[PDB]
């Protein structure tokens, strides 16, 4: 492009001049041809479309269909002499109301999370310096046009994509756009083929760190690198979450069961003499009966509780479905710069006393320190403290040293912070050692020199301190300091120094050499005229103190978080735009590459053989750079991924990060992406869950992510994994509990239709069971603890381990639900018999029972009943069936606490929320039964105490049966019993 | 998912085992339910119900009972015999059960007092029940008027009280029927009724009812209310109340408790 294209061939495409620039009229006309030099906002999403999205969903659509079927049944029963059809309207209204209120709750959660995330979003107006027709005036950044002449200096933001023509010590921060952690030199010459790698292109969103530069605008607005990344992210489609897929599968199961049951009883109704309309109404009644109305509310509440628990650890989800994804995640593709690391140059290693030392690089200084008791260390510390010009901003006592703001470049800032952490009061020490001469850093000599005088009044010498490149320093420095000595260079120190230099270089660290010399008081008396131009002072024959190396180090919690993730069976891949050596060093530091793992290059270097003669299967680790990835087809990428468990992708473009995520997803994995910069936003959008750093994160990354770590704490990923697995298990338990009670609510209606007994259970009491009495106990199961070491399990197989499966459905519906139905019918017949209606007389009684024209119908004792008296007896039947269901649901919630462990092992009362929910359920039941006016308001009756006791043996049977079943599973791990009776 | 080897994710042998397990489960549950019902029915008393929570006050029914939109509605034409032929036939069918041949299993009672029986002295371990014949309704018995006064515009309505085991209406005086206009028309006098038996009483010796097993031949005593001054070609509402110490007729949710109300129109 323009970078491999000289200023002669430039100025013709852009009709500009390197010296003058653009004419005012030409600039104003280009500003009309193209738009302003600005990025388009992410446009759309009106406030009601989000609510419509909340109203949509799998369970929501099932409920919408159920309500529509209710309406159709009401219409059909109004088109004939059925009537008495307020039940359909009540149920349709309940379904719609539950859907609407749950949608309101979800919308409120997303709105609150959006406000929380935007609370940490700022805004600033951007200006630029431009030279048009010879006048160097200031201008707004978006006024710029392609071909404009632009001037930038240290501390300014680059105003557009610019091809550098002049540069004097210019460095830029590309860590957000690229993965490069170290400041990058900008020079007016082509250094690489790609525009992302050359030194003569400066990019729109980046910050100039130091120096000055001049260049020509080559791209503007949405056509810049960041604009093209934003365009790429806009084209990435967000997929369904795993929990949404599981809910859809469960809805399919419910629909299939409803269809089968309804068709069977449609045929039965045909065969026992019903009309076509009657049988169709029965079929639609059964189909609607199989839809659980309160389950959507239960699921929403459980997800919200998990979200609140995560937010207690500063982990904020943008939607409720995201609280589960980390539990199912099997691959984490992590960004390096700013995500795994602090994105801050800090002192990591030192070389003095013929030893390589390690410093504490953690931002909270929780690590280990090196040996600070030696004359060599004292000399090295004095040299690195004195040969420094950086300074802390005034008034920074509260903020810790690694977070303090410093006026200086990255290397000097790191040296100043290291001085503050080791010696303390670096600036005070500096002013206690006054300076009398100084040669700043420049490229002719590639070092920096300064002269000071001693603190003590009894020492007249002047101390020379020099800092610079290790080889430039070693060309000087005839001597070396080793344990209170000044040993001359015996070429053994030279070879040792070279070995240390390449060792620290291979660790991917920038290395600097430090040295000192003590000037004589005779040759250099006090008040000596040190002349920078005369070069009188000795710049040779120095004494070498030591080497100091720097790296952008990992965040403190990152290595342990990575280890825990890999213990949980999750594969961790590093995907960075940074350089391969630094990427490999950091991957080894954080645990992505394990100790002893080797690449093919490492194996070849060890075995003294060319790499092409090294077996790939012996290399556990692999480092692939972007140029190799470009040539690779998807088959080769898949082969490499399956061949090498410990994978690092370095110098990776945003598109290639997206490609890697897509390849991992095609292999069948649920993929999480952690990132902070703009270069991560497309991969974040493509990920099943995207996690962005709250503080380090760019706006594009935070907008693309589903989860935000507000405190930049990487261990929140581990917390999310544990909570996702826990919520998966507890949702399983809660769904089983909710589904169990649908069978005892349906079977009385089937018996009513086929045997024609008086109605045992009403629509209103069913609504009360579904929406009032059972929701709190169902929600209380979200507080159950894990039944095993959940963090040592492997990630679930998405295609095999479903949230709701056949064993769960079969057990809940047709064993526990069947027992509850039997309990309810026992209570129903007891209440009828003790009030005068024997069971055989109840069979076939429904027409006479419901006949408004029979006011003296005889019971088993010959007593004559009015219609109103029979209706009150029917309400008593409603109430006893309701109480039977409630009593059995107490045992159901108790047995639902565990799937494998005994209730005695897990603890009956450890879940105080569950205990409170049981007490609350019983209290509401008593209130409904015994509040005055209930018989005529909700048709509950003040039932006799023995109706309470009749279902209790059935509840005990439920508990004992489940306990025996789970003891069979524990004692016989992989028997037929475990295969069929475990869920 | 259907296949040859594994049908719906199960081999044919596995289907057999899981199906047999479910069959055993449901057999055990059905046996438990049957045992519960058997125990209940063995605890049930064959003569007296355990509770009468819904039977605090007896219902009241009327014959002939023709229902309209909301409740009893009787309308006919004195000129056209076809209009009241069905009503007369209904009354005849009802009194077939009070014919003297139908009353063979009962005895003559004259005590005019509660007929308390603590032993089963009647045939086949049974308690005695008192006789009620149609002739005790006299003019409204179907003889000598087979139209029950409908032809002459003075129809007979038979009021019957629902029977409750061991219920006692009150023994200071016999329970009595009282029929009146619900809203007395301002164009005429109040309702004039002649009752059969005289004063419209149910004799106390018809109480208490001991149930169907103890008294298989029990017959509810009847009262006939012959309306004498119903205006012609007008819609009137008539309520017949039971006046007894233990019979209440103030239930907003049961309009048949202790009383019966019907619409009547007699056209000419
Ligand atoms: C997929 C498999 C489903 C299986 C469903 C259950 C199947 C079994 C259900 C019914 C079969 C009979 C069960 C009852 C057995 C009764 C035991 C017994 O020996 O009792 C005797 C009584 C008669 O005694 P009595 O009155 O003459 O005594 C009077 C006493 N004195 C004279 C002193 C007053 O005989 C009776 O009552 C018989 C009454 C039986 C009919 C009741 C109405 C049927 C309703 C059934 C609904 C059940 C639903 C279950 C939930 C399904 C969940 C999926
Ligand atoms: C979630 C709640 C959904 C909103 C309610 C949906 C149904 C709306 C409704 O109209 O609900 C009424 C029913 C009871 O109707 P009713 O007996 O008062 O009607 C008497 C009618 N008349 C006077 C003609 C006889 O209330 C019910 O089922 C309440 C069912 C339980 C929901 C409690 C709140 C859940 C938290
Ligand atoms: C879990 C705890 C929740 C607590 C919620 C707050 C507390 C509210 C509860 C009660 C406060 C009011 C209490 C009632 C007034 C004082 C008592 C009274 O003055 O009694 C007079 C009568 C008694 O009637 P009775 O015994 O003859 O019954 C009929 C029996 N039969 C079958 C035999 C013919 O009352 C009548 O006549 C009918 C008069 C109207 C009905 C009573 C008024 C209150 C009832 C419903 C209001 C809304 C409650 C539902 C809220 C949503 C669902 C939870
Ligand atoms: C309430 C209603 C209760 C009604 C229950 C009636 C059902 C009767 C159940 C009979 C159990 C049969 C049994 O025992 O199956 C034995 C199998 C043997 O499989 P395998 O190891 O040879 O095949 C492994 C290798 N492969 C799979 C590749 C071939 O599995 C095993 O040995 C594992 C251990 C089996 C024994 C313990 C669990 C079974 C107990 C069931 C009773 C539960 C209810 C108790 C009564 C109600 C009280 C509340
Ligand atoms: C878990 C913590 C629980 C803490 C306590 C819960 C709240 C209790 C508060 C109030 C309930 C008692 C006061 C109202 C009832 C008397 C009103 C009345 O008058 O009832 C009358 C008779 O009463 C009784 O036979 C007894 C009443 C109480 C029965 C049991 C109460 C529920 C107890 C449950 C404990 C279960 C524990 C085990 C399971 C849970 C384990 C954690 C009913 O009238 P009737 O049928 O003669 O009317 C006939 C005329 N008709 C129908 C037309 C109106
Ligand atoms: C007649 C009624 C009570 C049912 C038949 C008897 C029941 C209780 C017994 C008798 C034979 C038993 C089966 C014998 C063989 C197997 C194979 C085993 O791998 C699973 C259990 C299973 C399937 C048993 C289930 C329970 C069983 C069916
Ligand atoms: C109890 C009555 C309705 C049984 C009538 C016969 C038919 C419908 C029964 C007999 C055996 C039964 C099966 C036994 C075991 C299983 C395996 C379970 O994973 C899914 C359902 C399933 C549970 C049942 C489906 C229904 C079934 C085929
Ligand atoms: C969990 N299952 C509960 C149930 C059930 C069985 O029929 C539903 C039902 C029961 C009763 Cl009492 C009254 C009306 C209905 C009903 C009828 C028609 C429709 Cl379109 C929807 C509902
Ligand atoms: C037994 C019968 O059927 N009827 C009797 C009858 O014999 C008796 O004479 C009369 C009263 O004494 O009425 C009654
Ligand atoms: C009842 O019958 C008697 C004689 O059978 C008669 O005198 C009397 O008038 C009748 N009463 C009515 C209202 O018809
Ligand atoms: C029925 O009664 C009406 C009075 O509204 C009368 O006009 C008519 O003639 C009567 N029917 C016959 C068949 O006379
Ligand atoms: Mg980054």
């Amino acid at each position: 492009n323009d970078h491999q294209l000289s200023v002669a061939e430039l100025e013709q495409k852009y009709q500009t001049s390197a010296t003058k620039g653009l004419s005012a009229s030409l600039a104003a006309e280009l500003l009309l041809r193209d738009g302003p030099n600005a990025l388009r906002p992410p446009r759309g999403t009106p406030e009601y479309v989000k609510f419509a999205r909340q109203l949509a969903g799998g369970l929501q659509c099932l409920m919408w269909v159920a309500a529509a079927i209710c309406l159709i049944a009401f219409a059909i029963q109004a088109s004939e002499g059925d009537l008495t059809t307020d039940d359909n309207l009540y149920l349709a209204l309940a379904l719609i109301a539950v859907v609407v209120v749950t949608g309101c709750f979800g919308y409120y959660q997303e709105f609150k999370s959006t406000n929380i995330i935007a609370s940490f979003k700022n805004l600033v107006p951007q200006q630029a310096t431009v030279i048009r027709d010879g006048d160097k005036f200031q201008i707004n950044a978006d006024q710029l046009v392609v071909g404009d002449l632009v001037e930038m200096k240290g501390g300014d933001r680059v105003p557009a994509d610019i091809r550098i023509l002049q540069a004097q010590g210019c460095k830029v921060d590309n860590s957000s756009l690229t993965g490069e952690s170290e400041p990058q030199t900008r020079s007016p010459e082509c250094t690489h083929e790609s525009p992302l790698e050359t030194r003569n292109i400066a990019f729109f969103s980046t910050m100039c760190l130091e120096g000055t530069a001049q260049g020509l605008v080559v791209n503007t607005g949405d056509r810049t690198i960041i604009g093209r990344i934003a365009s790429l992210a806009s084209g990435v489609e967000n997929e369904k979450t795993p929990i949404a897929i599981e809910i859809e599968h469960f809805v399919d199961i419910i629909a299939g069961l409803a269809i089968l049951f309804g068709a069977t009883f449609f045929i039965v109704a045909m065969c026992i003499g019903y009309t076509f309309l009657r049988a169709m109404v029965f079929f639609m009644a059964i189909v609607v009966a199989y839809v659980p109305e309160g389950l959507l509310a239960t699921v929403t509440v459980c997800l919200s509780l998990t979200a609140k628990r995560l937010a207690s650890k500063n982990c904020v989800v943008k939607n409720l479905e995201a609280v589960e994804t980390l539990g199912s995640t099997s691959v984490i593709c992590s960004d390096k710069t700013g995500t795994l690391t602090q994105n801050r140059m800090t002192v990591s290693h030192l070389w003095f006393d013929n030893h390589i030392h390690s410093a504490d690089t953690t931002e909270d200084q929780s690590g280990q320190t090196f040996d600070q008791s030696s004359e060599t260390w004292r000399a090295l510390c004095r040299v690195l403290t004195l040969c420094n010009r950086a300074a802390f901003k005034s008034g920074q006592d509260a903020v810790p040293v690694p977070k303090r703001i410093v006026i200086g470049d990255a290397s000097e800032t790191a040296l100043l912070k290291f001085s503050e952490l080791t010696l303390g009061n670096a600036m005070g020490y500096r002013e206690r050692f006054p300076k009398v001469c100084e040669i700043p850093f420049n490229s002719t000599n590639k070092f920096q020199l300064s002269i000071h005088t001693l603190e003590d009044p009894r020492d007249p010498r002047h101390v020379l301190v020099m800092k610079g490149a290790p080889e430039r320093v070693l060309e000087r420095c005839s001597s070396i300091l080793i344990k209170g000595q000044e040993l001359p260079l015996d070429e053994q120190w030279r070879e040792a120094f070279q070995t240390a230099y390449l060792s620290l270089g291979g660790l991917g660290e920038r290395v600097l050499g430090f040295c000192q010399l003590y000037l004589s008081e005779k040759d250099y008396p006090p008040g000596y005229a040190f002349d920078v131009e005369a070069m009188n002072f000795p710049t040779s024959g120095l004494c070498f103190a030591g080497l100091v190396s720097m790296i952008d180090p990992p965040r403190a919690t990152v290595p342990d978080a990575v280890l825990k993730c890999r213990t949980a069976g999750i594969r961790v891949i590093m995907v960075t735009g940074d350089h391969p050596i630094t990427a490999k060093a950091i991957a080894a530091s954080v645990g992505i590459i394990s100790e002893g793992s080797e690449t093919v290059e490492d194996i070849a270097a060890r075995l003294r053989v060319p790499v092409d003669q090294v077996n790939r299967k012996d290399a556990r680790a692999c480092v692939i750079n972007g140029m190799q990835l470009k040539d690779m087809d998807p088959s080769e990428l898949v082969e490499a991924l399956r061949t090498h468990p410990e994978m690092v992708f370095a110098r990776t473009s945003p598109q290639q990060k997206l490609v890697i995520v897509e390849s991992c997803q095609r292999l069948g994995a649920i993929v999480a992406v952690t990132g902070d910069g703009v270069n991560d936003s497309p991969a974040l959008k493509k990920a099943d869950i995207g996690v962005a750093m709250g503080i380090a994160g760019s706006d594009a990354a935070k907008n693309a992510a589903d989860m935000i770590l507000l405190d930049d704490n990487f261990a929140s990923i581990v917390t999310g994994v544990e909570q996702g697995r826990l919520i998966f298990d507890n949702l399983k338990k809660s769904i089983a509990y909710t589904l169990t009670k649908n069978i005892p609510e349906l079977t009385p209606y089937l018996i009513y239709i086929t045997v024609s007994v008086p109605l045992p259970l009403g629509c209103i009491t069913i609504l009360f069971i579904e929406l009032c009495t059972d929701i709190f106990p169902s929600v209380s199961l979200a507080y159950e603890k894990a039944e095993s070491d959940i963090m040592h399990l492997r990630p679930r197989n998405p295609k095999r381990d479903r949230l709701v499966n056949e064993p769960l459905a079969a057990y809940s519906y047709f064993q526990i639900g069947a027992i509850q139905s039997f309990a309810g019918f026992t209570d129903y017949f007891t209440a009828m018999a003790q009030e005068g209606w024997f069971p055989l007389l109840c069979v076939g009684l429904r027409p006479q029972w419901e006949n408004h024209h029979l006011q003296d119908l005889q019971d088993s004792y010959g007593q004559e009943w009015t219609f109103g008296q029979r209706l009150y007896q029917q309400y008593t039947c409603y109430t006893v069936f309701f109480i039977s269901i409630e009593m059995c649901q107490i045992a159901d919630v108790l047995i639902r606490k565990t799937r494998r462990l005994s209730a005695f092992q897990q603890g009956f009362f450890r879940n105080r929320i569950l205990v409170i929910a049981i007490v609350f359920q019983v209290c509401i039941g008593c209130f409904l039964c015994y509040c005055p006016g209930m018989p005529n308001i909700f048709n509950f009756m003040p039932i006799r105490f023995q109706w309470w006791l009749v279902p209790m043996p059935f509840s005990l049977l439920i508990f004992v049966y489940d306990e025996i079943r789970k003891l069979g599973v524990r004692c016989c791990p992989g028997s037929w019993w475990d295969q069929e009776l475990y869920y | 998912n259907p296949d040859t080897g594994q049908m719906l994710g199960r081999t044919l042998s596995r289907w057999v085992w899981i199906s047999l397990y479910y069959v055993a489960f449901y057999v055990v549950m059905s046996g438990i339910f049957a045992l519960c019902i058997y125990v209940l029915m063995r605890t049930i008393d064959p003569y007296t119900p355990d509770y009468q929570d819904q039977l605090k006050s007896p219902g009241v029914t009327l014959r002939p009972d023709v229902y309209g939109e909301k409740g009893l509605d009787i309308s006919y034409n004195v000129s056209d015999s076809t209009t009241w032929a069905g009503l007369a036939h209904t009354l005849h069918r009802f009194l077939a059960g009070y014919s003297p041949a139908a009353q063979e299993g009962s005895i003559n009672c004259t005590s005019e007092k509660y007929f308390f029986q603590e032993s089963f002295l009647a045939p086949n371990h049974t308690k005695f029940s008192c006789k009620f014949t149609a002739d005790m309704l006299q003019n409204c018995s179907g003889r000598p008027d087979p139209t029950f006064g409908f032809a002459e515009g003075k129809p007979c309505f038979i009021i019957k009280m629902n029977r409750i085991v061991k219920f006692l209406p009150g023994n200071s005086t016999a329970p009595r029927v009282d029929c009146a206009f619900l809203d007395q028309p301002r164009d005429g006098p109040p309702l004039q009724v002649e009752y059969f038996p005289a004063n419209g009483t149910y004799s106390l010796h018809y109480f208490p009812y001991y149930g169907k097993k103890a008294q298989p031949h029990y017959s509810n005593p009847l009262v006939a209310a012959k309306l004498l001054n119903v205006p012609r070609n007008r819609d009137v509402v008539i309520v017949c109340k039971i006046l007894a110490e233990h019979v209440s007729f103030d239930n907003p949710h049961d309009p048949y408790e202790g009383k019966v109300e019907f619409k009547l129109k007699i056209q000419k």
